[PDB]
């Protein structure tokens, strides 16, 4: 359960 | 399904007129036997506007073809696209397909009127890389958990299917991440590899996806530095 | 345009489907020599179920003007029709051209289906009546500010241009109308013509807008007491 999401 | 229909329906022969043009595009290239025939149809026909359109620009196809240049109809579609209220496609496919007959001076102010109505076609754009950035994040992804040969069977795949497509920002994506899969395994060719594509995105003056691409590769850079 | 362009040419063969069985009912009303060339074209095709589709229907219309009856195919159309999640558009065209081949029992379990997903034509004719609701108000509007003249121009000009349409509501109204002009006017019969309309409101059992056009032609009357 990483807090990332969408980016590039 | 009926709404759909309906609404294909209404707007059928509209779009039956850029059937026409492409048709009538292609006998350019070669054969005009029938490239006589549609003139006939639309010579006593000539009652629309856009069926003027047409006769007008399969005349000038037509006499580029033979001998005789008739500058009526050249001078027809002129005025017609000087004098447009707002750009459509029909606008941009008709001028396209007559823009080597079309007097510079034309051209350049017709240009004036097109450069505001892209609106839509960039809008339009955006979505052909809702593909990508799906593809992106995938790997993204895959590669923030430790899945090396996964990300680099989705990139294997995604090389062999895209290989027809002949897209930059594609090819871009695909390379750079051929050069992370290679460099976070350790192998020579992808230190440079993910840069080269980076110079590309600094070159052509990317600055926004540039960072984006860049600040990536170096923080993957410094993850792989604990090892 | 170009979003709608690139919606139709996304569904144009969709669409193209459409005008293949208009064509093809077309053909059977009487010439068939390129009937066969359909299936010339679908024979050596005859993949993907809306093409089999096809196919079976040129079929069963080419082998009810010759002397062949051809199972395999009037079975075909029949199961598939039978078989459908959901109705659509292509469904009715297609159940419309070959009903007649069709056996009863399929049609009458075919109709339970038709029964539900009729909502969409349902909606689509309200808006056919768009025009009507506005023409009524004008006159509604027209008698309201007692334009008597204004309001028998709008029934002449449209009963003129309607003449072709051959819809009841609309006659209806318009006769109701042309009646209620006359009485706020006062010659006889035409206190008789609005009611002879109101006959088929309460006859055919449309409550609702028998109602409407009852209880304004009762606040009219009410009102020409003066």
């Amino acid at each position: 359960m990483w807090l990332l999401l969408l980016f590039l | 399904n009926v709404d759909e229909f309906l609404f294909i329906s209404n707007n059928f022969k509209q779009y039956k007129e850029f059937i026409d043009m492409d048709t009538a595009k292609h006998y350019f290239e070669c054969r005009n036997i029938e490239g006589l025939n549609h003139i006939l149809d639309s010579y006593k026909d000539s009652k629309s506007t856009k069926e003027k359109n047409l006769f007008a620009l399969v005349k000038v196809l037509l006499a580029t073809l033979t001998e005789e240049d008739c500058l009526t109809e050249r001078t027809y579609l002129s005025n017609y696209l000087i004098n447009i209220e707002t750009w459509s496609h029909y606008e941009t496919v008709l001028f396209n397909n007559c823009m080597f007959i079309f007097e510079s001076c034309f051209i350049e102010m017709v240009f004036s009127k097109v450069i505001l109505n892209l609106d839509k076609y960039n809008t339009l754009r955006y979505y052909g890389n809702e593909s990508i950035r799906m593809f992106v994040n995938m790997l993204i992804l895959f590669i923030q958990r430790q899945e090396y040969d996964k990300a680099s069977e989705i990139l294997a795949k995604i090389e062999d299917y895209q290989l027809n497509d002949d897209c930059l920002y594609e090819r871009c994506c695909v390379s750079f991440f051929d050069g992370i899969i290679g460099l976070i395994n350790g192998k020579e060719g992808a230190e440079q590899k993910c840069v080269q594509i980076l110079e590309i995105f600094q070159l052509l003056n990317c600055k926004t996806i540039h960072h984006m691409f860049q600040t990536y590769l170096e923080a993957i850079k410094h993850k792989l530095s604990l090892e």
